[PDB]
């Protein structure tokens, strides 16, 4: 300041998208000019756009005191009967809230939009029910809600919220997600539901007529991982499931298949099956396709249609808009067994083979779309170190989803930040068991920890400390979780990390998910280290 | 960025000159005269669509 | 021919706004 | 006078001297169809067009004439409901959709019959915005009556003085609270031709 | 001083411009011979005549069955184009104003412009004569 007035004495009398820096003015050592000192304008005159709340928070509040010292003993009550007429006025408006904090009946049209925009799914057809907010708000019926407490699914897969509805309203589903997020429950509980649900008089045949569902996957890994969850899901209701695959001796399934509600299979062998007759298919009402993506890739496509000509016809849905109509089709899932069928397809890309297989399988289907350093959203931000607790807190302090964690490289590094975080007013965990209980019941909200078990996917991680190698690097933002919301990891970087500054560089090149030229085009992230 | 943009503004501020006078200047009316050309009334979107097939 | 002829005849009417003063 | 829009459609669908000559102006309709986009409380818009007998090129042949006050309350009404939308509710649309092979969409097959969803409008109480509620939301506002707007061709303009308090309470979030001059001292062209005649640089002011 | 094709000792053919995506390089001088020449000494010059510059180069039924048509379609003393505006008066008949278009479409692509400009006369006095 001094050195630099007596500098302006001295010298008075002697492509880039962005702008840079050194074009900036009003760079003045001036006590006078750094705090311009704006107006108020009497209390009355507002700066616009900037919200009217936060300039009224942000005021000298001087003004306020000269009214209530100048205003008569009368204009007190007529200022608070003015204000309470405004908050009358606000409380007639926000009667604009959010979906965790409102009930069920008084939950209107865009807010189940804005509930369907928040988990990333879309619908294509008409009338889409509601989808499912948690389980003490659905309407499953509770043996089937006890079943799924024993299984241990706590929180719904979005492709669960928005099948189950629509698998209860009898209605053709196209699923576009990928193996993972949830798919095979999401098909299979309106199936549980449908068949725990019917009369006693409606279960009881003297002979074997076929399976009440046929569940065809492309491979046997995947028609093993079927079965397995169809069992665990089947054995508390006491539903039988054969599988028809590859790999196992024919013997043991051909005694499985004199046995007699849910098949899953593979099309080879479940057409060898079929021409040969081993299984009819009389009583079936249930199809579904996982991966058919997969099947036409390998070339199965024939063989599945040839499967469609052993189905009878006479429950197929007719072509017309009472297939969509969920009134009628709920009606219809209410009639037991004498519904019409349902086929739901899970697919991950869309090829004209699959179109085909939809045009000859499906009456006016519903269109479900839901949609680790290629598919996690990261940031970087470059700084000294002395600058990361403040960057840090600005951070926090735009607010978060808890639970988060935040990494760093030496574990006296974690109880001090932890300590800093618990004094700002955080709900902080250091690092048994005992930690991930509490985050995962809402207790905690933040999680520090370093480079050293299980613990739920985050809407984000922060790497305080940068990683020593990429390795330990995708690892932590492989907290985000495997898939659904990509979350994000935002990472603070130093000169003492320019030795990751080129694996980093790619991990993030290589992330479609991701937007950064200080990284890239830093002079330590050019070459291999 | 409020920098630059006042210094657009002195810039089209200090350049400002009186337009030169002329006749008045009607293309779509030397345009309407001539059989080749009609009038309708079309919808934004269809007129849009049919400005970028024309170009294409 | 005869477009031809119309669309120069359009084209030396917009040149007529500036035709006395520019030439 | 005007065409049925089923000609100039069929002109458009079913498809050289005077086709090369009308082809010269096509950036001149390209302005014109970029000058008179809709705004986002509108759903339709019908605009007069001027085409070639074998749709060669197709014009707009309309300036976007509005009124200067009711126009910025339509646009400060937009930047409150959509300040609205932010804080109550993102997902960006996915940019071009439409793929490099396929062609642009038929217009008389899929935009034709189906109705378009609803726009941007805020409430306006009936009680407070009772001069302004039964023409806010129009296309051009008030073009029929003669109280108001001069004629067809939509030049002048006078309103009466509670319609312009109305007009000035909903634009309230665009405007400024200055009241007087004694702002923008040392801070306006004057004194910036001042800072460019020698070479000087104001504190927040231009190099 | 220039060199010649034949002081270049084992030029060869071209066989594959490329393979994997990868531009292979023709083992033979004649498309550097092309773009600039060679001193006695190695060196290369090359031509420098771009004036466009192309920065996006730089990186890579018969007649008489349409006129009776026409005039089934009219009624006298009646324009092509006033037809199409009573025709097109949803309208009252779409199909009848689709062929009219059709046909007065029919005659454009023919040569025959300002057919928008036409009395039923005029054109029976075309078809006979």
């Amino acid at each position: 300041d001094k050195s630099k007035e007596l500098h302006a004495i001295k010298e008075r009398y002697l492509f880039v998208f962005e702008w840079d820096a050194s074009e900036d003015t009003s760079i003045d050592y001036n006590p006078l000019y750094k705090e311009r000192h704006q107006v108020q304008l009497l209390g009355r005159g507002f700066i616009a756009g900037i919200d009217l709340k936060q300039q009224k928070r942000e005021q000298s509040r001087f003004y306020g005191d000269l009214m209530e010292k100048r205003r008569t003993l009368e204009e007190k009550e007529q200022e608070e009967a003015r204000l309470r007429k405004l908050r009358k006025k606000e409380a007639k408006q926000r009667w604009d809230r959010h979906w965790s904090q409102k009930k069920l009946d008084e939950m209107t049209d865009r807010d189940w939009r804005i509930f369907r925009e928040d988990y990333s799914i879309t619908t294509k057809g008409g009338k889409i029910p509601n989808p499912i907010r948690s389980w003490k708000d659905s309407s499953l019926p509770p043996h089937i809600l006890e079943v799924i407490d024993k299984c241990g699914y706590k929180e719904p897969t979005p492709i669960q919220r928005q099948a189950i509805p629509i698998g209860l309203q009898n209605r053709d589903i196209i699923g576009v997600a990928e193996t993972g997020s949830g798919k095979t429950a999401a098909f299979l509980i309106p199936l549980l539901v449908w068949i725990t649900t019917l009369p006693k008089i409606d279960r009881i045949e003297e002979s074997d007529q076929g399976p009440y569902a046929i569940i065809l996957a492309p491979t046997r890994e995947l028609a093993q991982q079927i079965e397995e969850e169809t069992i665990k899901f089947g054995k508390p209701l006491g539903i039988r499931t054969v599988a028809v695959i590859g790999g196992i001796s024919r013997e043991d399934q051909g005694f499985r298949l004199r046995m007699g509600e849910i098949v899953i299979a593979t099309p080879g062998r479940l057409i060898d099956v079929l021409e040969n007759r081993y299984l009819v298919l009389s009583r079936c009402t249930y199809v579904v396709l996982d991966e058919a993506d997969r099947m036409i890739d390998m070339g199965f496509e024939p063989d599945v249609q040839k499967i469609l000509e052993h189905m009878p016809v006479s429950n197929q849905k007719p072509d017309t808009d009472e297939a969509e109509d969920p009134e009628k089709m709920l009606a219809n899932f209410e009639s037991g067994k004498h519904k019409y069928r349902q086929t739901v397809m899970f697919t991950a890309t869309m090829p004209p083979a699959v179109e085909r297989l939809a045009r000859s399988y499906l009456r006016r289907p519903a269109v479900v779309y839901i949609g680790p350093h290629e598919r996690v959203e990261q940031k970087v931000f470059l700084m000294s170190e002395s600058e990361k607790r403040k960057k840090l807190l600005a951070i926090l302090e735009q607010g978060f989803d808890p639970p988060i964690i935040i990494f760093v490289n030496q574990k006296k590094g974690c109880d001090v930040l932890a300590k800093s975080l618990e004094k700002m007013g955080y709900n902080a965990c250091t690092l048994r068991e005992f930690a991930l209980s509490n985050l995962k019941a809402g207790a905690k909200d933040i999680l520090v920890a370093t480079d050293v078990i299980d613990i739920q996917d985050v809407s984000m991680v922060v790497n305080y400390d940068m990683a020593k190698n990429i390795e330990d690097y995708i690892h932590r933002i492989g907290r985000t979780g495997r898939a659904g919301k990509s979350g994000v990891a935002i990472t603070f970087l130093t000169k003492e990390d320019s030795a990751v500054f080129y694996e980093l560089k790619q991990a993030i090149l290589e992330s479609p998910v991701s937007s950064p030229p200080e990284l890239a085009n830093h002079p330590d992230a050019q070459h291999k280290p | 960025s409020y920098q630059k943009l006042l210094k657009y503004y002195v810039l089209n501020a200090l350049k400002h000159r009186p337009p030169k006078a002329q006749k008045k200047r009607y293309l779509f009316r030397s345009f309407k005269a001539t059989k080749f050309f009609q009038s309708t009334k079309l919808d934004w979107v269809e007129v849009g669509l049919q400005v970028c097939r024309q170009g294409y | 021919e005869e477009a031809d002829a119309i669309y120069a005849a359009l084209d030396k009417r917009m040149d007529e706004r500036r035709k006395e003063r520019r030439e | 006078e005007d065409m049925p829009p089923e000609h100039v459609r069929k002109i458009i669908r079913d498809h050289k001297r005077v086709y090369l000559g009308a082809l010269k102006y096509m950036p001149h309709a390209v302005l014109k169809l970029l000058e008179n986009m809709p705004m986002p409380w509108e759903q339709i818009r019908d605009v007069p067009v001027l085409y070639h007998i074998t749709g060669a090129i197709s014009f707009v042949n309309e300036i976007p004439w509005v009124i200067e006050p009711v126009y910025i309350s339509q646009w400060g009404s937009m930047w409150i409901m959509m300040r609205r939308e932010k804080r109550d509710r993102f997902k960006r649309m996915r940019f071009p959709p439409f793929d490099d092979e396929e062609p642009p969409l038929d217009y008389a097959d899929n935009i034709l019959d189906v109705e378009p969803l609803e726009a941007i409008q805020l409430e306006l109480d009936p009680e407070e915005d009772a001069p302004v509620l039964d023409w806010f939301y129009d296309h051009q506002p008030l073009r029929d009556s003669r109280k108001y707007v001069n004629g067809s061709t939509y030049q002048r303009w006078q309103f009466t003085l509670p319609m312009m308090s109305t007009l000035y309470r909903l634009a309230n979030q665009l405007l400024t609270d200055l009241v007087d001059d004694n702002y923008f001292y040392l801070f306006d062209l004057k004194a910036f031709f001042t800072s460019k005649a020698l070479n000087m640089a104001i504190p927040g002011g231009p190099k | 001083d220039i060199l010649a094709s034949e002081d270049v000792e084992g030029q060869e053919a071209a066989t594959l411009p490329s393979e994997g995506g990868v531009r292979i390089t023709p083992f033979n001088l004649q498309e550097e011979m092309e773009e600039g020449h060679f001193d006695a000494d190695g060196n290369y010059f090359l031509n420098r005549d771009a004036q466009i510059r192309d920065s996006w180069l730089d990186n890579i039924m018969s007649a008489q069955a349409l006129l009776e048509g026409l005039l089934e379609l009219l009624l006298p003393r009646e324009t092509v184009a006033g037809a199409l505006r009573r025709l097109g008066a949803q309208p009252s008949s779409p199909q009848r104003l689709d062929r009219l278009s059709g046909l007065a479409d029919q005659m454009v692509a023919r040569g025959n412009l300002g057919v928008y400009q036409e009395t039923r006369e005029r054109l029976a006095m075309r078809l006979k004569g």
